[PDB]
């Protein structure tokens, strides 16, 4: 999968 | 005596230009302010910034050790210590983070008491010690009175529907957000509105308008000087860029990576992005987390077996993830890699499927590039994007 | 003295037993309150709910006469002015309810004052006198303290949005609603829990869950005695069934015309419903409407006029639609009209793409059918149902 | 069209 943050 | 004090005093020893260059970094009319920090015991700046400015202007290498001391020296009760939760918890200072919530929760100050146990639900929802349901509940009980616990009790289930793939409920949520309301401290405000550019700019990417997702993390950029937004922000929109431009989705992952090195965590994230476009590019792949069994992390082995023809070998990853437990997102991606593998509309379908219900509009494009492969209606797969 | 008293006065004269048969009704503990009510000039029921059960029990045929005397009567002060309100706006008593609100917005009580102004907002944007925008900001500026009128306040938003056919921000918006926080008043609970049911079998709809949909319509018929709920319970237990099953479609809107024919308004919304779905089946249609010009019969006359091969007067009632401006669900059935005329694909592209826009994954059925029937793959149009 | 309401 695709890291995804904030 | 805070070990901030000390390093200040014997800089301003080697060199007196310091005071005013300190002074106006700090945001301040004049140096009394200064002098007044410097000599007297807890005296604290108006704004939290003014500290943090300085120790980022002047120590850069030791902002940790330094605001450690200094954020773990503070009496709990006043407008610093609150200002340093957020500082805490918006740089992912833990250690700091939950010895000023412990605390926190016990002390007499009402404001204090009510930041204490909001930012520990936070701490409790996002290391899955509660469920958002007690979380929903336990803020419910509080009868929250400040504009900034109010913000961040929204915030905080934000980044929850972020990590658990859970991106219906996002957009309406953080409409709900008005950070106009926070009038005494403009840290927090500050800050929080760099976390709301970032959250907006997730949320964008999610719904596929990626200039506006870039628009939003380039507003986090410039309203910011901590690292873990800018990371952030450097992460969305890379990942933005991750179906239409190469070159400069990596670049904006190597300009991350940068900045960013030397904590574990942000250097993990980045090899992570990296690896995953590597991966969509079917490029040779540097970047793969070979000791790891996380579903991410084993997606990507996968991924990239089949990009070069291993199938077995592709087979044997895909194995290992059938065993563990996925979210819809994540399943979504295990459809893709069936698909891949097998050649097999039926999977691709699926994947459509689990995306849908994981309302993600972007990585969507995956199943649906394959398709269009396949020679399938090119004009209902554009439609599958809306 | 009021038409309900001399009423009830009269009967109770012919009858003893009425006293313990409306007391029973009106569900009290025993018949004090009544004799109260009956004998002392403002005097009112602790539950709104009282007056109504009785007036529907004894007097069926005369509510509207006897309510709009009882309520015009009231003083606007108390909570039973607040709760007949709420009873005009649920029966769209707008007579009632413009002359409570203007008495209410200049009132000396603060809790009449609020309900008069929030629901003032309502009326002026359901008759477009002020854009949504004016209306949020109107709402912003009173700073709300009640309950009810946060819930109503949220709730005039859902009725805005249902009727300009902008579905996307409904399922989240009426999560918000909490109705256990309204305590004083259990007529408002119980009505707002009503529309509440309504609202959500309407989302329910709009997301294509039609057996849930067909629950909360079922829920709103066994909670309430109020013809405009019922009334939209059967319209939207019909609609559901629009595709299904044309029987049972026909049976809900003709049940829901059959207890409505006296209102006019109800009578036409029944009318559209039965235009609505004889153009889906293709069948003669006896409830086309001639004299209107609005966008929703014209397209009905189009439609009709198509499944007809009558293309010429199709053609001329399609040119006077394009004419007129559309919000983006009328433009989407506008578009399957022109599909379906010029046999065009284009067109039921185009379809697709603002049912998606309205967020109607119910009508978006429309041009699938047609899609379908032109060999289009099967699988990739079921997943445009998503 | 199909009229809705609630």
């Amino acid at each position: 999968g695709m890291p995804r943050g904030a | 005596m805070e070990l901030i004090r000390i390093a200040m005093k014997k800089d301003l020893e080697n060199d007196n230009s310091l005071m005013n260059k300190w002074a106006t970094v700090a945001g301040l009319k004049n140096p009394n302010p200064l002098y007044d920090f410097l000599n007297h015991d807890g005296k604290t700046f108006n704004e939290f910034s003014s500290i943090v400015n300085i120790v980022k202007s002047q120590y850069p290498d030791r902002e940790y050790e330094l605001m450690k001391d200094y954020c773990l020296n503070l009496d709990v009760k006043t407008k610093a210590a609150r200002s340093a939760l957020e500082y805490a918890d918006a740089n992912m200072f833990f250690e700091i983070e939950d010895v000023l919530i412990d605390s926190m929760i016990s002390c007499s100050n009402m404001k204090s008491k009510e930041y204490g146990k909001v930012y520990k639900i936070h701490r409790e929802l996002s290391n899955s010690v509660i469920t958002e349901f007690e979380a929903v509940k336990r803020l419910g009980k509080l009868n929250i009175k400040t504009p900034e616990m109010n913000s961040f009790s929204r915030l905080l289930l934000l980044y929850h529907y972020l990590s658990t793939g859970n991106f219906s409920p996002m957009a309406q949520l953080i409409k709900q957000i008005d950070l106009s309301e926070i009038s005494e401290n403009m840290y927090i405000r500050n800050t929080y509105q760099t976390r709301v550019h970032v959250l907006m700019s997730n949320i964008k990417l999610n719904e596929n308008s990626l200039e506006e997702c870039r628009e939003y993390s380039k507003k986090a950029l410039e309203s910011t000087n901590i690292l873990r937004f800018q990371v952030f922000s450097y992460l969305t929109i890379g990942n933005s860029l991750l179906f239409s431009n190469y070159e400069l989705a990596q670049e904006n992952f190597l300009k991350g990576l940068s900045i960013s090195v030397q904590n574990e965590n942000y250097n993990m994230i980045f090899q992570q992005a990296l690896c995953f476009l590597n991966n969509v590019w079917r490029k040779e792949n540097k970047w793969i987390n070979f000791e790891s069994d996380s579903i991410m992390d084993l997606q990507e082995q996968a991924h990239c077996f089949i990009n070069f023809n291993e199938n077995s070998k592709a087979k044997e990853v895909l194995d290992k993830l059938d065993l563990l437990v996925h979210n819809d997102n994540e399943l979504a991606m295990h459809y893709y890699l069936k698909g891949r593998l097998e050649q097999n509309k039926a999977c691709f379908y699926s994947s459509i499927e689990y995306f849908k219900k994981s309302n993600d509009k972007f990585l969507i494009r995956l199943p649906l590039l394959e398709l269009q492969k396949m020679g399938e209606n090119q004009k209902l797969l554009e439609l599958l994007l809306l």
